[PDB]
């Protein structure tokens, strides 16, 4: 039964991963006055499966100058961490409820920065290092504010367990309070998934990036990872800040609304991508260290003070 | 320092540029652009081809502003023949010349964004661009590479429905500029990527021979369309969009204004196009009409000789410059009395601009260079020739 | 005789100037919205 | 149906469908023909609909649409990018400049065709080969990819 | 007549109200939200793409497309080998050699348009006195092998016979203009 | 264990994918197909040579700010501490002193890439 | 015939219309290269899908290379291929007896039918290629079967040249790559510790040029040339040398062949292309025969090219980034054995 | 017949005299075409001096270099005819200063006077072979890296002497002497009858 549950979480998520790609190629399309992929299958539903098969069949290329492990470990790590981080998400009931759940999500995300570092060293191709060193920096920087923003949240939740927020948000979303950080969580979620406004990790016009020397299957796994993440981080926004209504008698309306909010915020980063030009490498770090980190550290203190003098210290457990 | 080709196949270069960089980390210290990847021998081939059979070559030098290019050869050859195009033809060349500057600017503004990372502006305008090519195809038969503007006059009369269709496109086009206007002109992300990047001082721009929006962007007031009015640019009213400071933003804003000013010129041309003939009536210079060559001997002889041998323009040499969308496009045509030219130096607004990349991209990151090439509107056909 | 020409009286007028609309909520009013959310949210 | 032959015919039909449905062309445009495809990528004739999505990294690309003249200075490169593309790979030569020398055939700086440099699968004709015309050529590549029977040949080899 | 773009006419001194409006613009990304609205708007517009095989992008009569050699209604091929179509071809594409046919008429023994050499200028359409060589409407003639693109008299005459009905209609529509 | 079960399936799923990816596809590999890759011309350098990072002082700081965060992480349990006054007095001092570290990072060329 | 006009390069004519049935091969690729360079008309019968023969298209000029669909079991396909050729070159061969084709077929059965038809057609000359040192009694079924063929084809086609090449040295060859690829294997087995099986490699091009020269020379009729090489080698130096250029450790450990023939049997089972072959193994330890015979290279006009000279290009792909820049001069040469 | 204003043919003519007078050490001929274009002709040594006077003279400011080109008249002893076309945004007029240079008698470089010429001078060396002293970095711009011969010279074959193809044997692109499959048909076009006295 546990395996059944393991399958129920991973298989559906992976399929959702696939169709996000399709949805990204139609919502971007209609925004740009074009139908998008509808000719393969009905309305393009078979389109994600089609290139998956093309990608795996095409010859994986191992560059003459390439490590053969820091090359194959990197995608495996990227897919493994991203699919793994869905293990504790408390859609209604979580699967593996962890008392220090949010620290698990923060730690697992942090490990993905290596895959970028390992793939870049493995490729030993310019246009790759230039992509990994800047990339690791972006990801790491957007971790420092990412973590502080969560610590502010937790202090108003009382615990690190993601399951507690379902009881914290039984009367109001944590967006109303703490909206200023939501925005800053959303922008940081955009950086950590290397999506558009912050896609310098792999800029195409700039260093076509970390994936240039990777093809076929090796390419797909990260690929899958990114998109699953795209969902996971959006889902964490939909639990931590937008709290779906929870009724203990019927758990699925929690998951039904979790479904609706996650899809809309997942739709939002798709919409952000088409709408904005990409930021400069230093313009990106200028935002986090200058614009956001002082806001976050100060609002972090406000969230240690709001509890005490408003006699609202949250109940542990 | 490090060296990256940042070269061919990049999605930043047009596909045909080798920009050997000397990146110190991310900052770029020196650029040594290696053009020549699309040198086709355009000017050594023209010497072996008659004046009409060399027109086509001029539609392929800057391949995004075809007709304005072929208005520079047409004006040159016409000068050397002391012949002038008929009144309707001159309006048609000005009508097609501004459709080409809207077409080049949609090319330059949207592809610049494609390089920076904004995807959607390209798709919205490119649909508006095929609407425009249709106008080329409906008047010449080729979507691009028309060959419509002939050394004397233009080749065929406008079909009977084109001016109504150009009104409907021009009527609704400005909202389309307004729409990318909102999506890419105040985005802090665009401004940051474009503002204060590649500033070029006024005297430096004149000294480097920039001569284009690059000249106007830094505040120098020079438009060959008002200063030295070629064709009818003396009977149409427009405002040159001079920018103030020179950052890649002021240059973008100028390019968006010229699209708007060109709609003002296109409006006047549709409102005031004269009834008349589209090609000069000298059979010696412009071919005879299809019915005439099939019923009058003097016309068949003139058709046979013009197509087989040529105009035989009188010996001389001229440098004729017109304001092509990129900048001053000039042809120095040296002519012996023969029907085929002796030399045809195509001055390309672009050979001068690409030279400026090293000076303009000074103290700038790898990413800034992508914007610097984008704001020169460089098409390597014109530079490589 | 019949050649493609502007309609009699000329064509109508075409707009070229930017028509970007300055439509938005005033800044003070805007601040209040977010501030109010926080103020209430905290309570 | 039941026959090791039928299973091997159906499965390539599957393998061929995947390659046919998702052809990722390479972001490599020379001269002007690249514009006449930027029009194919554009809204009147979307290419994505058919599956194709421009991807710069040769390493992640299935079709190389050579657009424009291949000068004798870009030849040594085209071959490199063709050589660095993943194995399943196809070439579409667009433009009379590329399939044959076109205007500029007799130039000293132009290779008279990309067929001299890279093996070419479909030749799309026209000075600016129209954008539908490229789309017909890409669709003709898809007809060529459907006909290929790699698994059948391995079985009866 | 000139026009300043990006030139600030004057120094508006900050007024709290102004400052707030601005600060709000930076803090709550107001202009960024403006941009998102534009793209959401189009998402709701009808896409402009055409089913390519089922629907075709419109081409009017002058479209040059693919070369064809026409024949008189009687059945006598129009070309009389004057060979000025060869003279005016910019790319040297057309190669013509002729000899008096047995009938005694002038005709071309070999007429070879190298389409890869041809840049589809349409001057040949222009130059022909009998208008035997025409730019036919078809643009879809992509070929697997380079040799197929080279065209001899028999392919062009066959191309002419296949598309004669539309070629005649197209020339019918545009001849007054020429 | 329950976590161990999930994780090994997670690695298995990824290792399964990569394996298929390398053995199913057919492969033919002349050099120049595997050679390094820099836009179509020879690299013209080692592609691993010393690469300068203009972000010299930003990098060092991140590490210091990370640690502060660390110290800021125990807060959730420390909120319930009976003292409260000392808690906040401590936490506010930590956040303020690090932020000043940042302040000096800004003031100095650090964080100015 | 076709009078030879031109300057000598592509777009010129040499007048050799030649069916070449196994062109897709490693040797083949080279044969079509020169034939195409010279300007000869080359008909390439092929069975593999068009995708795989694309590599042959750019070779040769337009209308100079013609590809025909052909099946070995179907006699009619061979019939039409040689219809209009005047030179037929046979390079049909394999190392792994495939499910539907036996060594006899690939070497003796098929290459007969082919020359047989060629005669019916009236082709001026047929060149048949069989492995060097091929006794009708040689251990490897392959070599013996090949020997069987060179006899037969002489009765189907008299005065048919029979070049008999040694194992070939070239990029994409086995002789050199096989050993270099033993890297995957931690230890590199070598029967008799790689001794007493002196081997003389021959560059592929030399072989190709030789073959081509045959097509255009009256001196070769019924000749059984033997392209051999510029220097012989005990398998030991060869193996190490290879590993030397590859810059990978060399660990020669002797392996009793009786057991090793078994290892060949193992890989030999591969459904897909077999890595090694029982018939291979024997061949590898089958000593190169001495050079007393109608000479090949030089005799046919090409001076052999030493192995060390081009080895760097063949073995480069097997090196690691660390050694990629390393050059031949840095490395040492192997030693020959006039024995 | 084109409309011609003699105002210009008079203005430009006068200026020509003015330049000539001011720079008599180098100006050999100064003509105005029937197309109202001035074309001071200077001894090659006057390259630096004549340009500088035009770039920096209050009564003749010629700030930008429109183009630098070299026609090649093989008959002429001095084969090349370097032509510099300049523009004066202040006086809205263009002038052309043309000098003569033989193959191995180099001209001075004006990169100092106008930096626009940095590239065009490299273009003239690559195509015609004229050499420019004191040039910062003269090196082929348009031709291939290993190209031998200067292409726009009238004595260079159009098709050239080398063409490129990929050779499998050597797995690398390889030059070969040009072999063309349809030579450029050299139509003779000049008519045996003249047009006017000119
Ligand atoms: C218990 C400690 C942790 C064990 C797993 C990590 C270390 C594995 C042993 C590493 C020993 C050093 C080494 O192998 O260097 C050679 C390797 C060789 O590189 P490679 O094997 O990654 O790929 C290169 C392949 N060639 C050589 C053909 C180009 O150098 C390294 O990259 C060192 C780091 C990776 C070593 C292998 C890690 C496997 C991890 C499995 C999980
Ligand atoms: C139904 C779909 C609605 C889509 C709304 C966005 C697209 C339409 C925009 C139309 C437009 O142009 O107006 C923009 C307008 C245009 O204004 P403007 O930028 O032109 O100037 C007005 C503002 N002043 C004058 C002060 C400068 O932008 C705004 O009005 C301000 C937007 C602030 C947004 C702050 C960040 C987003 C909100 C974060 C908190 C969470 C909110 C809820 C998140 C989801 C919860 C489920
Ligand atoms: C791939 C590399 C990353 C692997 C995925 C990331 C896994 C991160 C695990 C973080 C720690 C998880 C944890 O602490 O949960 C402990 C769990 C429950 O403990 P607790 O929360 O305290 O609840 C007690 C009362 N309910 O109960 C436990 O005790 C779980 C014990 C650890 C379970 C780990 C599962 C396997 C992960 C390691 C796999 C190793 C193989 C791969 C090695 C990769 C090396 C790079
Ligand atoms: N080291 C060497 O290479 C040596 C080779 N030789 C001889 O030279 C010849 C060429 O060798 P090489 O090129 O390496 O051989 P390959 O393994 O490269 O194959 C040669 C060609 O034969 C074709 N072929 C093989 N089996 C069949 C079949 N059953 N039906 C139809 N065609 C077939 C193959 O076509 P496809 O792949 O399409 O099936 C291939 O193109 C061989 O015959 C061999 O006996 C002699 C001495 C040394
Ligand atoms: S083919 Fe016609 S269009 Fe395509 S590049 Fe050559 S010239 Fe430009
Ligand atoms: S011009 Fe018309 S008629 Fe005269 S040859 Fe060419 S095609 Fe035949």
């Amino acid at each position: 039964m546990f395996f059944i549950n393991i399958l129920t979480l991973l298989v559906p998520i992976l399929i959702a991963m696939a169709f996000l790609t399709l949805v990204e190629r139609k919502i971007l399309g209609y925004m740009q006055l074009r139908k998008g992929p509808n000719i393969v299958g009905p309305y393009g539903i078979l389109q994600p499966f089609a290139d998956a098969m093309k990608l795996f069949m095409k010859e994986p290329m191992r560059p003459l100058t390439t490590s053969m492990s820091l090359f194959i470990i990197a995608p495996t790590l990227s897919l493994t961490l991203a699919l793994s981080l869905w293990v504790p998400l408390p859609m209604p009931h979580p699967l593996i409820n962890l008392n220090l759940g949010i620290l698990f999500i923060l730690a697992t995300s942090s490990l993905s920065v290596y895959s970028i570092l390992w793939s870049g060293w493995a490729s030993n191709s310019k246009y790759s290092l230039f992509g990994a060193l800047r990339a690791v920096a972006q990801t790491i920087s957007y971790e420092v504010t990412m973590a502080i923003i969560l610590l502010s949240v937790l202090l108003m939740n009382g615990s690190y367990s993601l399951q507690t927020l379902i009881t914290t948000q039984e009367h109001m979303w944590l967006l109303l309070p703490a909206w200023p950080m939501a925005m800053m969580w959303f922008i940081s979620t955009l950086a950590e998934t290397n999506r558009a406004p912050f896609d310098l990790t792999e800029g195409e016009s700039e260093l076509v990036g970390f994936n240039v020397e990777y093809a076929a299957g090796p390419f797909a796994l990260f690929f899958m990872a990114e998109y699953t993440n795209i969902i996971l981080m959006n889902a964490l926004t939909t639990i931590i800040f937008l709290g779906p209504l929870y009724y203990i008698n019927l758990p699925e309306l929690y998951s039904t609304n979790f479904m609706m909010e996650a899809l809309l915020l997942s739709s939002t980063f798709l919409w952000i991508r088409a709408s904005y030009p990409r930021f400069r490498y230093d313009q990106l770090m200028h935002l986090l260290w200058k614009n956001f980190l002082p806001l976050t550290l100060a609002l972090c203190m406000w969230h240690i003070s709001l509890p005490i003098f408003t006699a609202g210290v949250p109940p542990y457990m | 320092n490090m060296t990256l080709n940042f070269g061919p196949q990049h999605p930043a270069a047009h596909g045909v540029l080798r920009l050997v960089l000397e990146l110190s980390g991310e900052m770029v210290r020196k650029c040594d652009p290696h053009i020549g990847l699309l040198h086709r021998g355009t000017e050594k081939l023209i010497e072996y081809k008659t004046y009409l059979q060399a027109l086509p070559y001029f539609d392929r030098l800057d391949y995004v502003s075809m007709m304005c290019n072929e208005q520079a050869y047409s004006i040159a050859v016409e000068k050397l023949l002391n012949i002038q195009p008929p009144p309707r033809a001159q309006w048609i060349r000005v009508l097609f010349g501004e459709i080409t500057r809207i077409l080049n600017h949609i090319m330059a503004v949207t592809t610049h964004a494609l390089d920076i990372g904004a995807m959607t502006p390209f798709f919205w305008m490119f649909e508006e661009r095929e609407k425009m090519f249709e106008f080329y195809e409906r008047v010449s038969g080729a979507r691009m590479h028309a060959a419509y503007i002939r050394p004397g006059g233009v080749h065929q009369d406008l079909p009977l429905g084109l001016l109504d269709d150009i009104y409907e496109f021009s009527k609704n086009f400005s909202l389309r500029i307004d729409e990318v206007e909102e999506m890419l002109t105040n985005n802090r992300i665009w401004r940051n990527r474009t503002v204060d990047i590649g500033v070029v001082t006024a005297e430096d721009a004149l000294n480097y021979g920039f001569s284009g929006v690059m000249l106007r962007g830094s505040g120098i007031q020079w438009d060959l369309r008002k200063t030295q009015p070629y064709d009818v640019y003396d009977q149409v009213e427009f405002d040159v969009p001079i920018g103030s400071r020179g950052d890649c933003y002021d240059r973008y804003l100028c390019r968006v204004e010229e699209m708007r000013q060109s709609l003002r010129i296109i409006e006047q041309c549709l409102n005031k196009m004269p009834p008349g003939e589209i090609k000069v009536d000298d059979a010696k210079v412009s071919p005879p009409k299809r019915a005439e060559m099939k019923t009058s001997m003097e016309s068949l002889i003139h058709h046979f000789k013009l197509y087989t041998e040529g105009y035989q323009v009188p010996p001389g040499a001229t440098y004729t410059a017109i304001e092509a969308p990129k900048g001053e496009f000039g042809v120095y045509l040296v002519s012996d009395g023969s029907s085929r030219p002796y030399r045809c130096k195509i001055k390309a607004p672009g050979f001068a601009h690409l030279a400026g990349l090293d000076k303009m991209s000074k103290g700038h990151m790898l990413a800034d260079v992508v914007a610097i090439i984008g704001t020169q509107d460089i098409v390597f056909g014109e530079i490589d020739r | 005789v019949k050649q493609d020409m502007p309609p009699p009286g000329g064509y109508g007028p075409i707009d070229y100037k930017r028509n970007l609309p300055r439509r938005g909520l005033s800044g003070y009013s805007m601040f209040a919205v977010g501030i109010g959310a926080l103020i209430f949210g905290y309570w | 149906r039941s026959r090791a032959e039928y299973v091997v015919t159906k499965l390539d039909d599957l393998i061929n469908w995947a390659r046919r449905s998702s052809l990722w062309p390479m972001t490599f445009g020379l001269a002007c023909c690249a514009v006449e495809m930027m029009h194919m990528a554009a809204p009147r004739y979307d290419m994505d609909r058919f599956g194709v999505v421009f991807r710069a990294s040769p390493r992640q690309a299935d079709v190389m649409i050579v657009a424009g003249t291949l000068t004798n200075k870009m030849a040594p490169a085209l071959r490199k990018v063709y050589d660095q593309m993943p194995e399943p790979r196809y070439v579409v030569s667009m433009g009379s400049c590329a399939n044959g020398g076109g205007y500029y055939h007799y130039s000293y700086s132009v290779v008279r065709g990309c067929d001299r440099i890279v093996p070419v699968d479909i030749y799309v004709p026209g000075c600016p080969p129209t954008a539908e015309a490229l789309l017909y050529g890409i669709l003709q590549l898809q007809r060529k990819i459907k006909r290929e029977q790699k698994l059948k040949i391995w079985y009866r080899r | 007549t000139y026009k300043y773009v990006n030139k600030k006419e004057q120094e508006s001194e900050v007024d709290m109200k102004s400052a707030t409006d601005n600060a709000a613009r930076i803090l709550m990304w107001t202009e960024l939200i403006r941009g998102l609205g534009m793209t959401l708007s189009y998402l709701f517009r009808e896409p402009a793409t055409i089913n390519y095989p089922f629907e075709k992008g419109p081409l009017s009569p002058r479209f040059r497309g693919e070369h064809a050699l026409r024949r008189y209604p009687s059945g006598e091929e129009r070309c009389i080998a004057c060979k000025l179509c060869e003279a005016i071809c910019p790319a040297q594409a057309i190669t013509i050699e002729a000899e008096p046919r047995a009938d005694g008429s002038r005709r071309t023994t070999r007429y070879d348009i190298d389409m890869t050499k041809c840049i589809y200028c349409g001057f040949c359409q222009e130059a022909c006195p009998v208008d035997a060589i025409v730019e036919g409407p078809n643009f879809e003639f992509s070929t697997e092998t380079h040799e197929e693109l080279l065209y001899n008299k028999e392919k062009l005459l066959n191309n002419g016979d296949k598309w004669e009905a539309e070629i005649a209609a197209n020339i019918q529509a545009d001849y007054l203009y020429r | 264990m329950n976590l161990y079960t999930v994780i090994f399936i997670n690695i298995l799923l990824s290792l399964t994918l990569i394996l298929v990816a390398f053995w199913l596809p057919q492969m033919n590999l002349y050099s120049e197909k595997a050679n390094p890759y820099e836009c179509g011309f020879d690299p013209t350098s080692s592609a691993r040579l010393p690469f300068s990072m203009k972000f010299f002082l930003v990098a060092i700081t991140f590490l210091l700010f990370d640690l502060e965060i660390a110290l800021l992480l125990p807060l959730p349990w420390a909120i319930q501490t009976i003292k409260t006054s000392t808690m906040m007095i401590m936490a506010f001092i930590l956040v303020t002193i690090l932020s000043l570290g940042l302040a000096y990072e800004w003031t100095q060329k650090g964080l100015e890439w | 015939a076709v009078i030879p006009h031109g300057k000598g390069g592509r777009s010129s004519v040499s007048g050799v219309v030649a069916t070449v049935f196994g062109a897709t091969g490693f040797l083949g690729r080279y044969v079509v290269n020169h034939l195409g360079r010279m300007g000869s008309q080359v008909i390439i019968p092929y069975r593999c899908d068009v995708y795989d023969i694309m590599h042959l298209r750019l070779m040769g000029d337009l209308g100079q290379l013609t590809f025909l669909e052909w099946d070995a079991r179907d006699k009619d396909s061979i019939r039409k291929a040689v219809q209009h050729s005047n030179v037929v070159i046979n390079l049909i061969g394999r190392e792994w007896e495939t499910r539907n084709f036996d060594f006899e077929d690939v070497f003796v059965n098929i290459p007969r039918a082919i020359a047989q038809a060629s005669k019916e057609a009236g082709v001026e000359r047929f060149i048949h290629v069989s492995h060097l040192n091929a006794s009708m009694k040689s251990s490897s079924k392959s070599l013996r079967s090949k020997a069987v063929g060179e006899k037969e084809v002489r009765s189907v086609f008299p005065e048919a040249i029979i070049i008999r090449p040694s194992d070939i040295f070239g990029r994409e060859d086995r002789f050199l790559n096989h050993f270099a690829n033993y890297r995957w294997f931690l230890a590199v087995p070598l029967v008799s510790l790689g001794f007493k099986t002196v081997k003389q490699p021959v560059y592929v091009a030399d072989v190709s040029k030789g073959i081509v020269n045959a097509t255009k020379d009256p001196d070769a009729v019924g000749k059984t040339f033997a392209f051999t090489g510029p220097n012989r080698y005990l398998l030991f130096h060869l193996v190490k040398y290879i590993f030397g250029m590859t810059h990978r450790t060399f660990i020669p450990y002797p392996l009793p062949l009786f057991v090793y023939s078994w290892i060949g049997k193992l890989f030999g089972l591969s459904p897909f292309e077999p890595w090694t072959t029982k018939d291979k193994v024997e061949r590898i330890h089958i000593s190169d025969v001495m050079p007393t015979d109608l000479p090949g290279l030089e005799d046919l006009g090409v001076q052999p090219t030493p192995l060390e000279l081009k080895s760097i290009e063949v073995l480069r792909r097997h090196r690691t980034y660390r050694w990629l820049s390393s050059e031949i001069e840095e490395t040492k040469p192997a030693k020959t054995v006039n024995y | 017949v084109r409309p011609r204003s003699d105002v210009t043919h008079k203005q430009l003519s006068a200026f020509g005299e003015y330049v000539a007078e001011i720079l008599p050490k180098y100006v050999q001929q100064v003509q105005v075409s029937c197309l109202d274009e001035l074309e001071i002709c200077i001894h090659p040594d006057g390259v630096i001096p004549t340009l500088t006077f035009l770039r920096d003279h209050t009564n003749a400011q010629f700030k930008s270099l429109a183009d630098l080109t070299a026609v090649d008249v093989p008959t002429r002893q001095n084969r090349f005819e370097i032509v510099y076309n300049l523009l004066s945004l202040r006086f809205n007029s263009r002038i052309r200063v043309k000098t003569y240079a033989d193959e191995l008698t180099p001209i001075d470089s004006i990169v100092s006077v106008h930096i626009a010429a940095n590239w065009y001078e490299r273009e003239v060396w690559d195509m015609f072979g004229v050499f420019f002293f004191n040039h910062p970095d003269l090196r082929r711009i348009l031709t291939d890296y290993g190209f031998e011969g200067h292409p726009f010279r009238k004595d260079f074959p159009l098709t050239g002497y080398v063409e490129l193809r990929y050779d499998d044997e050597v797995k690398r692109v390889v030059a070969e002497p040009v072999e063309l499959a349809q030579e450029f048909r050299k139509f003779d076009l000049n008519s045996p009858w003249e047009a006017f006295p000119a």
